[PDB]
């Protein structure tokens, strides 16, 4: 016949080739597509939902709904902050088990902005001011508002909207960042603050709680598809 | 308005229902439950809630096929001095997981509870009772009663009533499913989930509770295969 | 920076492994031929990867690698085996022997493998009997009507995902030494289309449906005011 | 030669391949064709031909030519069924066998209308309307004439015609149904009642028979070719 | 509505055209025709009973 040489790899099974093969049901008739609500592309459209996160991980807390709640109380100013969340989307373990960091675990490079959303949940005659702010890696983690204030920050008067979206924009020395926790890739610090105290009236609930969403903003991508380490067999 | 039913708003995925009957296709109010400080969530089935209403229950029960979207009207009013937050979910094909060892066992009884639905639970537990088994739901809250994170579940579409700002949400549900049309009797197509994101409050009062009251109004409805009356079993 | 990776299609450009099917040849405690019930329930990876979503409709390449050893040391040789994997669809026979007139196969698709080939691969077009897959039915296939006894049908399960089975047997006569084979299965879907996406898997599968038993405290500890 | 490289299904043998080959005896001078009646393009042509149904499948009667026959008398009106069928035209033992039942059990995929004849073979003095009913599936199987008039139904005078055909239209929830006893895909029930009773004058037989055809109709289609289990080899 | 401006509710006003028993609970009422009534949004709420006779006029 036609001459032909078998180079290097001929007969192997690559698992990510791509490939014809014959079909095992000639001149089937396959029943036509309908168009049903919700079709998704791209893996990325979920990983842009908000969802929400389990802020609070603690002994008592963790896998209950009371790990979604952020206590705020009426006390009196301080500096102390109020949560501390590092910018590590797929290894934080509060940011891990969101639908974003879900669809991060299933890959190893991503880049692109967060959106965290912070939904106030107190009664309508509360008030106050909060500072929302994202510091860029490389300093000591900031522990009180003066440290805080010198990175990106935002102004959250809850009397004035119940809902609050800091944009943390893309800011890497590389061009992606790991999905696993790195030094070299670090990703920055989020922290809160009370910018004033919340204040109430008399007749009035004294504790409240605050929910955080996370993200994905129209610039994220990720890159190089991998197995997750969420699911195991046993 | 719809039909001589009368009275922010959601579009499940954006798109409004459509056709591929008409009176009994309006807005029917089930019965209300009772927020309190200890609750854990609600669930219904639909069209499983709505089997008992009206002319459409008699549609549903005397057709072979049916299909319906939904608007779903969630009402809980407070006073400014209230706080809480509910969130209000519809999911697609809404799975419930068991009670027992076995795979799959809940019953069609208490799969189909009908208007009143079901609640979460806080926590797991194994029915043990072998000679009389429950075979009923164990679905958890922070599970979302499948296995999955509740937290995850604002990927459906959903709406929040949190009580400092608003007192309803409303849900427009299109008919979804993998067929043009099904068995209303056999399948279930949406499901609305209840949960308190947010505990309720009132100030110095470990008393207080509040209604929620659900309004679900079929729209685009069909009804194919008209033959004699469907009469489930009953427990 | 693209977003072509993160396709559906890209998603699922996998080959994954969903069976091990075991064969033995062997003179007639051994198994002889296997059926399999098609399915990707059997492991877990795939499974949690599709059920992102409600519904999905795609082609299946189906990928078969197979391995066989001898089971006793200096036992003696044996010649290179062939096996037959035979498609079953619903309603068809199913074979209950070895040598039964079934594997004749005059209607069933079948595949016969040379040991030492490459894995052998076939591939399948959209099959659903609905206008897609369902992976999730919140119903029942019977309704128990009034009258009958104590419509008894298991929640969740449909006819909707009844494939059919495949059929595994070694055509050769049997060698006076044992010999023991897998046949790894590894499906991959393709020019796919998925809707109504769900939150992913978080505790442990339990069956074929959404039912959990076990692992229910997935999340670890973590302070509220620790980076 | 020219280099290349083999990818996975290399020297398989699939016996739905669909490949060329070597001619083993080439320049064979073929003897040309003939125009033959009664040839055949598609197996559905032969599903749409009328073949009697074995409905009286009793004890005494099964396997036999009684097996085809079923009695009606001149007794006084009453709403009990004539005869009663399952619309399971591959699984139902009544209509497996039959042409259409036997195509069908080389599928796994059927859908479309079906056409049930019913001829009356009594005396040319003998009256009598029947009442013939399809009801699809998900409620109680009718089991008198009241429930049975809710479906889809056609009245039968005898008087006027020996033959009748009611056609069942396709009305499924999937877009095909299995070939086997399944309840997801059950395709509902098929009776015959008394409208009103059968009447003769004198010296006249009191006892007849019917006789039932079944066949497709031509929006008839069948996928997923197999292998039957109405052959088998010991 | 003539609470204070700090109260809150739904209320349900229904008419039920003649034929049938009275509705004695909100399960009978949802029925017929109705409007929902938000006293927090608003007062005053106004539900139009339109004419719904068999016979062209009703006696005093
Ligand atoms: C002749 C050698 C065997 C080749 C034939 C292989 C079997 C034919 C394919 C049957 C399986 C259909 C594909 C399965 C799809 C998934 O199960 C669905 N996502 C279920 O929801």
């Amino acid at each position: 016949g036609l001459p032909v040489l078998n180079t290097p790899g001929s007969n192997q099974y690559l698992t990510a080739d791509n490939y014809q093969s014959p079909c095992a049901i000639p001149e089937f008739d396959v029943t036509p597509p309908i168009d049903i609500p919700g079709e998704v592309r791209n893996m990325m459209e979920l990983a842009e939902i908000d969802t929400m996160i389990p802020l609070n991980l603690t002994n008592q807390r963790k896998n209950t709904m009371d790990m979604y709640r952020v206590e705020l109380n009426d006390a009196a100013h301080s500096d102390t902050p109020i949560l501390c969340l590092s910018l590590s989307p797929a290894s934080d373990p509060r940011l891990a088990h969101t639908m974003l960091g879900e669809i991060l675990n299933y890959y190893t490079h991503w880049a692109g902005s967060l959106k965290f959303t912070f939904l106030f949940c107190g009664s309508m005659m509360a008030t106050g001011k909060l500072l929302v702010s994202y510091a860029p890696p490389g300093a000591e983690a900031p522990k009180s508002r003066k440290e805080a204030m010198l990175g990106t920050h935002v102004i959250w008067d809850i009397g004035l909207q119940s809902s609050c979206t800091m944009v943390v924009p893309w800011i890497s020395n590389t061009t992606y960042r790991l999905t696993i926790n790195d030094s070299f890739t670090e990703g920055g610090y989020i922290s809160m603050f009370y910018q004033t105290r919340v204040v109430v009236p008399l007749s009035t609930p004294r504790k409240m709680d605050i929910l955080g969403f996370v993200s994905a903003c129209n610039d994220f991508s990720v890159r190089l598809l991998r197995d997750t380490t969420h699911i195991s067999q046993e | 308005t719809l039909g001589n039913s009368t009275i922010n708003s959601v579009v499940a995925y954006g798109r409004w229902p459509e056709y591929i009957a008409v009176a009994a296709c309006r807005f029917y109010t089930l019965d209300t439950v009772t927020w309190r400080k200890e609750s854990r969530g609600w669930w219904w089935k639909l069209p499983d809630a709505l089997k008992d209403m009206g002319l459409f229950g008699q549609n549903m029960f005397y057709h072979y096929l049916g299909r319906a979207g939904y608007t779903v009207h969630v009402q809980c009013n407070a006073s400014k001095f209230h706080q809480g937050a509910l969130g209000v979910f519809a999911v697609p094909e809404m799975c419930l997981a068991g009670d027992s060892t076995t795979h799959m066992f809940t019953k069609y009884e208490n799969a189909n509870p009908g208007e009143k639905g079901g609640e979460f639970k806080g926590s797991f537990t194994l029915d043990t009772n072998a000679t009389n088994p429950a075979r009923n739901f164990c679905p958890v809250d922070y599970l979302f009663g499948s296995g999955v994170l509740a937290g995850n579940a604002f990927v459906y579409p959903h709406q929040i009533i949190n009580l400092r700002t608003n007192n309803c949400a409303t849900l427009v549900l299109p008919y979804v499913n993998s067929l043009s049309i099904d068995s209303m009797t056999k399948h279930n197509n949406w499901g609305i989930a209840i949960l308190p994101l947010a505990p309720l409050d009132f100030a110095t009062e470990s008393s207080t509770e509040i209604p929620i009251t659900l309004t679900i109004a079929p729209m685009c409805c069909e009804f194919n295969g008209l033959r004699n009356i469907t009469v489930p079993r009953t427990q | 920076r693209t977003r072509s990776e993160s396709t559906v299609e890209s998603f699922f450009a996998r080959g994954a492994c969903v069976a091990i099917i075991e064969v033995d040849n062997d003179a007639p405690a051994s198994k002889l031929f296997s059926i399999w019930k098609i399915t990707y329930k059997d492991t877990v990876q795939l499974r949690r990867k599709l059920e992102f979503f409600t519904y999905s409709r795609f082609d299946m390449e189906l990928t078969f690698v197979v391995t066989s050893n001898y089971t006793d040391a200096n036992n003696g040789h044996a010649l290179n085996q062939v096996y037959q994997i035979m498609y079953i669809p619903p309603g068809a026979p199913i074979p209950g022997k070895w040598n039964d007139y079934t594997w004749q196969t005059s209607s069933n698709p079948s595949l016969f493998y040379t040991y030492g080939a490459p894995p052998a691969r076939i591939s399948v077009p959209y099959v659903g009997i609905a206008n897609a897959y369902s992976h999730f039915y919140d119903g029942f296939a019977k309704v128990p009507l009034a009258g009958q006894a104590s419509g008894d049908s298991l929640y969740g399960a449909a006819s909707l995902n009844d494939f059919g089975s495949l059929a595994v047997r070694v055509v050769n006569d049997h060698n006076p030494t044992k010999l023991t084979s897998k046949i790894r299965v590894y499906m991959k879907p393709k020019h796919v289309r998925v809707w109504c996406p769900r939150p992913p898997r978080a505790v442990p599968y339990y069956g074929p449906g959404v039912d959990y038993k076990d692992g229910l405290a997935p999340l670890p500890e973590k302070g509220l005011t620790t980076y």
